């Protein structure tokens, strides 16, 4: 049984939040 | 800039700023109408003020026309323009003639106006209350047009029928039972958890 | 000399007895830093208060005979779908907890929204603080006991107590672990 | 008083007694010579590690020989491990089909 | 001048293009950055470690997500021997229609890549069955990555910044890592195996919504608490068990059967559960060794200071080594890399011979890819271990603080160590090459019976002692009346002896003279790579040619043409030279693994046994013979799905060759050439309207060695990966 | 696959749009005085 | 710029000064050696780092040492 469109969008949104946290860590490590 | 308020004043709708205890940016000091210190991605300035106003003003007419069309039985609003090349050219020429003066006024006055009535107001009555009401109604109108489009995408019925279905069954006819339910729930959780992360930034 | 968790031991130097519930118990030394100690004091109060509300909720739900048990109440049909429920709950609790943190940052005390402290009946006292913290600790321990009874005996708290009172030499933790194949 | 009760309780009691009466001096003087963990000639708490402060409950006990709570947990852990080793080896050797002996 | 290398004002004031390159290459050498302190260095490293952990968990989440979204995991679960596992989908707008058709495989609706990573076998073994399971795991790991990123940001904030002394508390970190990070994690994994993976192997669907309802064993936890632990070993899965179904299944959860499940050709899951449980208990016990805040436990400085032989054979012994190790991040990283890389090699050697995942042994491409992947990773890590040992000797070693201990004493006889490594390398090279060349000449002259074929009787004796009866040595596990035999006879010996005496698996393969010769080649490679690395580390502080080398640091171009000339004199250059030898060594190892297994998988062991004793046999019957399908991936007649590997094969050859340019031609040629080019641009009309900001210069001497080595290594790896995967997957 | 249009959007984004943005921004950062 | 430090084993032979192609080095009076002079490096801003001076030096080990440092237009030997 395949995944739904909503599951892919959920994963992409959680990854976008994780990427925001990553940018935050990278900027903190920089300065 | 007549869109600037007579006096700097941040209004109160359950709080002053977009979450309780939120700091305001240095460039948002309450001089603008609808100021809530809300620019977390620091996009902001005055060109974006006419951008917000223009999008809001077009959205007022959009939501008014859609609600009036749905109030009568004039079919779906999204299929309405389909119910060509000379017309496209003449409309684009007329609207571009409008936008010529709209863009020219910003180079000199810092405002847009309509043609040369840069404070376009033949009947006066302009005040800070009118400015704040205009910006808040524009924001509400463009949120309402996005709601119209999203409700027409998720359900084939018009916005009046969606309101009737929500009236009939409130807990079962809402966004959290539609196709976009789980991602909306996740966005709500992220939204409600974001300001505590921002306060962790502040206190640390 | 206040009572200590162990008789005739030296408490850590950061526990001199000013806070309510200070029995010198910090064997790991978690509260050695003062600001973290204040935050942990508020956190102990908030966890204990949520435990008191929840333990009273589980007890009242079993006392009033609500048909699904407390550990199966989420799966019940209420008409309201759980996605809408969790979204509205997160909105309301986000408002209330942002207000509570703003009050803790401004004043350093507990309280409801724009009221720090929250005491309209004016019942605040040092003995009352000791009663609050001791009932909170007892309710936290009690909630862990509720989880244990729900996990091993598959029973609510009053049901497990009645089972223990009916036969205490076979209806204890030893017997319930020995009866996991028939329970589960 | 089952076989589990007998083996676990007897091993725990024997370990606690061995730690209390027999090996207390040996453990005490070895822990005295080895001392606190160090870094660059200083204990960890003196070097600036506040989380490495010696736990105040761990020394003073009221036992006349100085047997504290940490000694009870350590020797009881040893006793439980020995008792469960005995019980497990007995369980293996009593189950038919299993024979770990080299002959 | 500029602000990009903001950690180095010396680089920021460089007016040439060297500023950009060196700004990239020195960014993670935090100790050499401007105004760094020890405490801020440790805090930056801690946060960087959080970032790396988040990257790892995101990478795993991406693999799970792409398999769940675009793979064929349920179809593979239905037929694990007849379904090619899909890695991910291909969306390439440069594809022609024949390429679209060729890459559509595995039952996919479009072009896909077939996975070689073995994640299907692993995830299926641990109990995952559906796309929903993989998706939920991927979402959980994305959240874990976000948590790690938040913790990395958090511990950089001033009130959550750990003090320097916290980082140097060795005893508490060792206690916690051994007891919790190793032991409790292994215990929790035993919980997962017992509650989920073992029932799913027996057809029982156990997930989060029903695992509190499902009994892992019919008698519950009473045998555990009573100590009647042999109950959990009763009634194992039978030899006729079908994996993932209840047919032929048992009820045991902790066993010691040994050997393999007959259908999956992999280790029994109940054996794996008992392994991880025993590991959990041993590691939790070992995590109570060191003293923290409770008055008990060992002090490592006193342990080290106590271990000095009273006869004086080791001088001062290990005195002062606690502060030497604890104050040097390079000593710690060198130890960590040496141990982890050796463990990576152990993983490679044990996963092919004792496959732990169901239907992994039958997937030949995956087994070859995993062995090669982990052995090359192990080689790079071992090179890094010795590199950071050399860096320790330059940057962190204090001779006064280590006076007379084992470190100073091994520095004091470095000539003996290096010269003996040179002797063993020379002996192995002379005699291994000589025996191979003698055999090649014997084959060329038509007389293969004149070859020198030395039987590996020592390793055959080892195989006999572990129970392989083929060689006729009757001892220990191959002697039916021995004490070692009788002790294991009721526990693990029946399954182990069934597995080790079968030639249909990879458990202790039959070996002969070809295995002898290639093992001595492997010994030559290990000893020579070690010689280069050890000579680099021990001469890092100085040699007779440059007695003050420590003053110049780990990496510097040379000391000029004086004193005879001093190219490649730095310890860094010894690392650079040793990477070539490591790649050569892992090449020999993996060539051996692949060719021997190719013969075994094709059912013709005589090809390796007869052709591997001479080097033309390797060339013709391994490289030339098995490249035929690969290089026909595209041809004038058309293309197939191996065309990506043919293209990558050539791509690797090209990158390898490009590296030779940086390695052979050196700097001053290019600098004069670039000078003429800079003249040309300034004098060319319509082009001299634009100017460079950074003055173009040739790459530096060290940078050239690095870039040439990087191209050489990348081409090496890409070429062999294409050949390995294409040759194995075109047949299997 | 579900949402099968997503590769046709994200592959040009990750392969062309993001690298162009990245090298333009990084060029502007590393040349800034 | 590169750092050129002089040590006290210098015998004042002047060979490093003669070898230098960018006039970094010069001889100054000294009392530590028989020649009554010592090499000095006052103009290391012009030092290219060729180590011709070290090749010229006769003492064992060297009495002039060049430590390559931060690179400049002058030290990179650029005419453009
Ligand atoms: C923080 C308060 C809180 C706690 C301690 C629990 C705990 C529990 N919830 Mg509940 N929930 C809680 C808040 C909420 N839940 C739910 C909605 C649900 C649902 C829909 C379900 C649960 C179930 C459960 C149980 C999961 C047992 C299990 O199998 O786990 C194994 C790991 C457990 C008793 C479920 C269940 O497992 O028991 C029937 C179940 O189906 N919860 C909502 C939405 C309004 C909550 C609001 O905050
Ligand atoms: C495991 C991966 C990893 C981790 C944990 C780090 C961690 C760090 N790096 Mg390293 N980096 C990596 C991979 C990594 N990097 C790779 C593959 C390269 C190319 C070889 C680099 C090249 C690099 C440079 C050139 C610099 C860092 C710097 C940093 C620090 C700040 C990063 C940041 O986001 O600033 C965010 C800052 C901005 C977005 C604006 C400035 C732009 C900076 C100067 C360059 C971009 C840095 C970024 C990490 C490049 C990513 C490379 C990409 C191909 C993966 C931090 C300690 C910087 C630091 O100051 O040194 C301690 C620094 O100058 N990194
Ligand atoms: C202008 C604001 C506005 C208003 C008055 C409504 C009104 C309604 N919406 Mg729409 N909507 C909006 C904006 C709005 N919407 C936007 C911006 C989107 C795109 C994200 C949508 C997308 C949407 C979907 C997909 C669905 C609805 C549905 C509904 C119904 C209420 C149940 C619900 O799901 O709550 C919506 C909850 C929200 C948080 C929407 C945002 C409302 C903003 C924040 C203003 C709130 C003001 C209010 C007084 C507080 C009702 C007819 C349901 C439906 O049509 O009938 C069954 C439904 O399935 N809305
Ligand atoms: C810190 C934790 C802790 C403490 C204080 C104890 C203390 C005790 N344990 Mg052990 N227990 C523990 C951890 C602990 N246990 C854990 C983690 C497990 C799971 C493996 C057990 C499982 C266990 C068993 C199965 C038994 C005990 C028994 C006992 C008792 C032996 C008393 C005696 O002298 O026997 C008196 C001995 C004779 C009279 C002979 C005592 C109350 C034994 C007991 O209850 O009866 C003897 C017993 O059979 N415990
Ligand atoms: C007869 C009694 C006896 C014996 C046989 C030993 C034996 C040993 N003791 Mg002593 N010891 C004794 C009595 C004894 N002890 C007594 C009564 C005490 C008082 C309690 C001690 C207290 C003591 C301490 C405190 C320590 C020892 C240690 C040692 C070890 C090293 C000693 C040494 O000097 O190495 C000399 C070694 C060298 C000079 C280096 C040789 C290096 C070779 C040449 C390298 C070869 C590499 C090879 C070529 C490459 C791989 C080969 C390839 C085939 C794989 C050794 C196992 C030490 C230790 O190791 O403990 C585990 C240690 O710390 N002992
Ligand atoms: C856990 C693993 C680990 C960690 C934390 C480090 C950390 C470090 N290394 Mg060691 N190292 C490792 C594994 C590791 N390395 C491995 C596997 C090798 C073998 C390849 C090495 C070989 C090595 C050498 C030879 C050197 C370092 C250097 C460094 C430092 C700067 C790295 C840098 O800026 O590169 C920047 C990297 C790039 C810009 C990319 C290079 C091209 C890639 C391959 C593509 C930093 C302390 C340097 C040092 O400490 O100077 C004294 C140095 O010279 N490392
Ligand atoms: C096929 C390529 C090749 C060969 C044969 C060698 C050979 C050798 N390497 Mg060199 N290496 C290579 C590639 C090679 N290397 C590359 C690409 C690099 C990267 C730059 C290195 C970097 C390197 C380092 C850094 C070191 C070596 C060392 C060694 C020696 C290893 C010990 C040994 O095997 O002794 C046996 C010797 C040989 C196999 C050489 C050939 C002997 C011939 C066949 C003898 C017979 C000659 C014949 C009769 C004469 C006829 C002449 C005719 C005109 C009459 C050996 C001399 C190590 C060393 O010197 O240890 C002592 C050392 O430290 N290598
Ligand atoms: C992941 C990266 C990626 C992607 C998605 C593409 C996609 C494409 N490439 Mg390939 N390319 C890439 C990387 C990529 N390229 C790299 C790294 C190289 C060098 C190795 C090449 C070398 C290459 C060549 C030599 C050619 C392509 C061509 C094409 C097109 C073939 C399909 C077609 O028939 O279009 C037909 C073309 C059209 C229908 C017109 C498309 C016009 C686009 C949409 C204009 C977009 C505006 C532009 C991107 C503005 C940039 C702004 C800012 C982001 C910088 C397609 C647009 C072929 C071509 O057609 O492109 C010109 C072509 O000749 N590529
Ligand atoms: C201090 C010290 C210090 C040192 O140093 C160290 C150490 C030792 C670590 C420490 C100790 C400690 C302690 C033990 C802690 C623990 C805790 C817990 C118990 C809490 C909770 C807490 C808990 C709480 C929150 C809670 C509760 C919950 C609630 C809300 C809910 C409920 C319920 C309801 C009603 C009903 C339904 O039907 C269901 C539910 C929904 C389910
Ligand atoms: C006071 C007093 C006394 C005493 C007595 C008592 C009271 C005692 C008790 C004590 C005890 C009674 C103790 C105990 C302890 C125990 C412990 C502490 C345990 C632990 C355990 C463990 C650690 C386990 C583990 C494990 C597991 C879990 C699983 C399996 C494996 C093993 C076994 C390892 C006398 C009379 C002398 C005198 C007078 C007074
Ligand atoms: C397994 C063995 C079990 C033995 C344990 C049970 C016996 C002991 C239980 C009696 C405990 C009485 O606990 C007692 O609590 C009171 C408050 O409640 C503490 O009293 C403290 O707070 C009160 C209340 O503000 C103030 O008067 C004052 O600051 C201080 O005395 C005592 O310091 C403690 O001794």
């Amino acid at each position: 049984m395949p995944l739904s469109d909503s599951q892919i969008f959920i994963a992409l949104f959680i990854a976008l939040l994780t990427g925001i946290l990553a940018v935050r860590l990278g900027l903190e490590l920089y300065s | 800039p007549s869109w600037l308020l007579e006096k700097p004043n941040r209004l109160w709708e359950l709080d002053t700023t977009w979450y309780p205890g939120a700091e305001p940016p240095s460039y948002l000091d309450g001089s603008l109408p609808g100021d809530r210190g809300f620019d977390p991605f620091r996009l902001a300035l005055p060109w974006l003020v006419e951008g917000e106003l223009y999008n809001g003003r077009v959205a007022m007419l959009a939501v008014a026309g859609i609600l009036l069309v749905e109030a009568a039985g004039l079919g779906p609003w999204w299929s309405a323009p389909f119910r060509y090349w000379p017309g496209v050219v003449v409309s684009h020429a007329i609207y571009a003639a409008f936008e010529l003066k709209r863009f020219d006024n910003f180079q000199k006055y810092g405002e847009t106006g309509l043609l040369g009535f840069v404070p376009f107001d033949p009947l006066n009555m302009r005040d800070d209350y009118k400015r704040q009401s205009e910006v808040r109604n524009g924001r509400l109108a463009m949120l309402a047009f996005i709601g119209f489009c999203s409700q027409a995408a998720n359900t084939g019925k018009g916005p009046l029928e969606n309101l009737k279905d929500h009236i009939a069954d409130p807990t079962h006819n809402n966004i959290f039972s539609s196709g976009v339910g789980t991602e909306v729930t996740l966005a709500v959780i992220a939204i409600t958890t974001i300001p505590i992360v921002l306060e962790a930034r502040k206190q640390l | 000399a206040r009572g200590l968790w162990l008789p005739d031991t030296e408490p850590p130097a950061h526990l001199k007895g000013e806070l309510a519930g200070d029995r010198g118990f910090d064997p790991l030394g978690l509260g050695s830093e003062p600001e973290r100690l204040k935050w942990y004091t508020e956190a102990e109060k908030t966890n204990g208060r949520w435990a008191m509300a929840g333990v009273a909720g589980i007890l009242g739900q079993e006392l009033l005979g609500v048909q699904p048990k407390w550990f199966e109440a989420g799966a019940k049909d209420y008409g309201f779908p759980p996605l809408a429920l969790i979204s509205l709950e997160f909105l309301l609790l986000g408002f209330l907890e942002l207000k509570r943190y703003q009050g803790f940052k401004k004043t350093g005390k507990s309280g409801f929204l724009d009221s720090f402290p929250f005491d309209p009946a004016n019942l605040d006292s040092e003995a009352n603080a000791e009663k609050e913290i001791k009932n909170g600790r007892l309710a936290m321990v009690a909630f862990v006991g509720f989880v244990g009874a729900a996990l091993v005996c598959r029973q609510g708290p009053i049901e497990a107590l009645q089972s223990h009172l009916s036969d205490p030499f076979s209806n204890n933790i030893i017997g319930s672990i020995a009866r996991l194949p028939e329970t589960i | 008083l089952s076989d589990t009760n007998l083996v676990i309780g007897g091993a725990t009691v024997a370990s606690l007694a061995l730690g209390r009466f027999v090996f207390l001096g040996f453990q005490r003087d070895n822990a005295k010579k080895q001392g606190l963990p160090q870094q660059n000639g200083q204990s960890n708490v003196e070097a600036g590690d506040r989380l490495a402060e010696e736990a105040s409950f761990a020394l003073k006990t009221n036992d006349p020989a100085g047997f504290n709570l940490v000694d009870v947990m350590a020797w009881g852990a040893i006793g439980h491990a020995l008792g469960y080793f005995i019980l497990a080896t007995t369980s293996l050797n009593n189950t038919p089909g299993f024979d770990p002996k080299p002959f | 001048a500029t602000k990009f290398p903001k950690f180095s004002q010396g680089l920021a004031k460089d007016p040439t293009t060297r500023r950009i390159w060196y700004g990239i290459a020195t960014a993670h050498d935090f100790e050499s950055h401007d105004n760094i302190t020890e405490e801020s260095l440790y805090q930056k490293i801690f946060a960087s470690h959080f970032g790396q952990l988040a990257i790892i968990f995101l990478w795993t989440s991406g693999n799970l997500f792409h398999v769940a979204w675009q793979g064929n995991f349920p179809q593979w679960v239905q037929d694990p021997l007849h379904v090619r596992p899909i890695a991910h989908a291909i969306w390439d707008p440069h594809f022609g229609q024949p390429a679209v058709e060729a890459f559509t495989r595995g039952g996919a609706q479009g072009p896909v890549n077939i996975a070689t990573s073995g994640v299907y076998q692993w995830w299926y073994t641990i109990g995952l069955r559906t796309n929903q399971d993989l998706f939920q795991g991927s979402v959980f790991l994305t959240i874990l990555s976000g948590l790690f990123l938040f913790a990395g940001w958090l511990h950089l904030q001033p009130r959550f910044q750990p003090a320097l002394a916290w980082f140097k508390n060795a005893e508490s970190r060792l206690n916690h890592h051994l007891s919790g990070l190793f032991g409790v994690s292994s215990l929790a994994w035993t919980g997962h195996l017992v509650h989920v993976a073992i029932p799913e192997a027996r057809g029982q669907h156990v997930r989060w919504d029903n695992f509190l309802t499902t009994l892992p064993h019919p008698q519950g936890l009473a045998p555990f608490f009573s100590g009647n632990w042999a109950v959990y070993a009763q009634n194992p899965d039978s030899s006729a068990h079908l994996f993932g179904t209840g047919e032929g299944s048992g009820t045991a959860i902790l066993t010691f059967l040994g050997g393999f499940h007959p259908q999956t050709q992999s280790l029994w899951l109940t054996d794996i559960a008992h392994h991880h449980l025993a590991i959990a208990v041993v590691f939790i016990l070992a995590g109570h060794m060191y003293r923290t805040n409770f008055g008990i436990g060992h002090t490592m400085q006193e342990i080290l200071d106590a271990h000095t032989p009273p006869g004086g054979g080791l001088g001062a012994g290990h005195k002062g080594l606690f502060d030497t190790v604890n104050n040097s991040l390079h000593f710690q990283l060198g130890l960590a890399l040496a141990s982890v890389g050796t463990i990576t090699s152990l993983v490679a050697q044990h996963m092919y011979s004792l496959p732990p995942y169901a239907f992994l042994a039958q997937d030949f491409t995956t087994q070859a890819s995993l062995y090669t992947h982990h052995q090359y990773i192990a080689g790079f890590i071992l090179c890094g271990a010795f590199a950071h040992g050399a860096i320790f000797f330059v940057r962190d070693y204090d001779p006064e603080q280590n006076k007379g201990n084992v470190l100073a004493r091994i520095l004091d006889h470095k000539e003996a160590v290096i010269s003996h490594l040179s002797w063993v390398s020379l002996f192995l090279g002379f005699h291994t090459l000589g025996l191979y060349v003698h055999n090649d000449v014997m084959q060329a002259f038509g007389t293969p019976e004149k070859q020198i074929l030395i039987e590996p009787v020592f390793a055959q004796w080892i195989q006999a002692a572990q129970g392989k009866t083929l060689y006729g040595f009757d001892l220990l596990l191959s002697q039916s009346n021995s004490a070692a035999f009788s002790a294991g006879q009721t526990l693990w010996l029946p399954g182990w002896l069934d597995a080790i005496n079968s030639n249909s698996n990879s458990l202790f393969l039959t070996i002969g003279p070809g295995d002898f010769l290639v093992h001595h080649a492997i010994a030559l490679g290990l000893h020579t790579t070690t010689l280069i690395l050890v000579k680099g580390a021990l001469d890092a502080r100085g040699s007779k040619l440059m007695p003050d080398k420590k003053d110049f640091g780990y990496s510097f171009p040379c000391d000029g043409p004086g004193r005879g000339g001093t190219c490649d004199i730095s310890a860094w250059d010894a690392f650079y030279l040793a990477v070539f030898w490591m790649l050569n060594t892992i090449g020999w190892v993996t060539f051996y693994f692949h060719w021997k297994h190719l013969g075994i998988w094709q059912g013709n062991v005589n090809q390796f046994n007869e052709s591997s004793t001479y080097l033309m046999g390797w060339l013709r019957d391994y490289l030339w013979l098995n490249s035929s399908q690969l290089i026909n991936g595209y041809n004038p007649f058309g293309m197939n799905s191996l065309s990506v590997w043919a293209w990558m094969f050539l791509f690797g050859h090209l990158i390898y060759a490009t590296g030779f340019m940086f390695l052979i031609s050196w700097r001053g040629y290019w600098q004069e050439l670039i000078e003429t080019l800079a003249w040309a641009h300034e004098r060319t009309p319509l082009a001299n309207l634009v100017r460079w900001r950074d003055k173009p210069v040739a790459l530096s001497i060290v940078q050239a060695r690095l870039v040439g080595l990087a191209h050489f290594s990348a081409g090496y790896i890409l070429t062999y990966a294409a050949f390995l995967i294409a040759s194995t997957s075109g047949k299997f | 696959m579900a949402a099968a249009y997503l590769p046709s959007v994200l592959v040009p984004l990750v392969g062309l749009v993001f690298p162009a943005i990245a090298m333009a921004s990084l060029f502007l950062y590393i040349e800034k005085e | 710029s590169h750092a050129v430090k002089i040590y006290d084993t210098c015998i004042g032979c002047t060979q490093c000064v003669r070898a230098c192609p960018t006039d970094v080095l010069e001889m100054v009076p000294w009392d530590g050696c028989k020649a009554s002079q010592i090499a000095s490096a006052p103009r290391t801003e012009d030092c290219v780092g060729c180590k011709r001076c070290e090749s010229a030096c006769p003492t064992d080990f060297l009495s002039v040492r060049v430590y390559l440092g931060s690179e400049t237009t002058r030290s990179m030997g650029l005419a453009y």
